């Protein structure tokens, strides 16, 4: 019945996508379909079995310019890109291509999304990439210096049931730029809605994973430099 | 992974 409202939203996004069609309507169903693949690897089977991927990159080529409209679908992928699983579903050049230039958007709210597509699927290895090597790489240090170029988003872009997500991503020493969009995502939600996300990123084992951070011989300057900032509020959460 | 806005 879940599978059924999925698929029905995708209808949706198919039809006012046929239609070029920009409106509350579209807005409001790529954001309930981003909702339903929330920590949900299931929802997130449907969307791609479901040709959503295929789907969403049409809504992506169709609405360039409409930033909401990028944000909800980059958040489902997003999304997708948190499951292993659906690894191989988003190794598609000209999916990764696409992403790859929304992580240079200026709208941070949709390059935030991008990069954390771009940073799951380098999250996932050398071996994981079945795209271009060369742009892999381009990627990584694309990934990591548009991250420094956002801005504080001026409100919460979006939310977070847990971060376990971000914790593999805390770990990929290799690849800074990964990283560093696990700690700034963390140093967004949290300094943004801290009585949200505070206490549970401590409960989750954030500390540790953080302190592994500060506290690691090798790690880029950047991704220690937003472990310390998220550390500060988190100490200050603890007293 | 969330939307912030509801409905």
């Amino acid at each position: 019945s879940e599978l059924f409202i999925v698929r029905q939203l995708l209808q949706i996004v198919k039809q006012k996508t046929n239609q070029n069609s920009v409106d509350t309507t579209l807005k409001f169903t790529l954001s309930a379909l981003w909702n339903l693949t929330d920590e949900s690897p299931t929802t997130c089977r449907h969307f791609i079995e479901n040709q959503g991927l295929e789907l969403f990159m049409r809504v992506l080529e169709s609405f360039p310019t409409e930033s909401s409209i990028q944000q909800k679908v980059l958040g489902l992928l997003n999304n997708i890109a948190e499951v292993q699983e659906l690894h191989s579903e988003l190794m598609w050049k000209d999916f990764i291509d696409h992403i790859s230039s929304l992580l240079h958007s200026v709208e941070v709210e949709v390059s935030y999304f991008a990069a954390g597509i771009i940073a799951h699927l380098i999250s996932r290895g050398e071996q994981a990439w079945t795209l271009s090597r060369s742009q892999r790489n381009s990627l990584l240090d694309d990934l990591h210096s548009a991250i420094l170029k956002w801005p504080t988003p001026e409100c919460e872009m979006v939310a977070y049931r847990s971060f376990n997500p971000f914790f593999p991503l805390l770990g990929c020493f290799t690849t800074p730029g990964v990283q560093l969009w696990a700690v700034w995502a963390m140093q967004h939600v949290c300094s943004k809605n801290p009585s949200r996300y505070c206490s549970m990123l401590i409960e989750e084992g954030g500390l540790q994973h953080l302190y592994n951070i500060k506290d690691h011989e090798h790690t880029d300057p950047h991704v220690q430099q937003i472990a310390v900032a998220i550390l500060d509020s988190l100490e200050k959460h603890i007293v | 992974g969330y939307i912030n806005v509801f409905a």
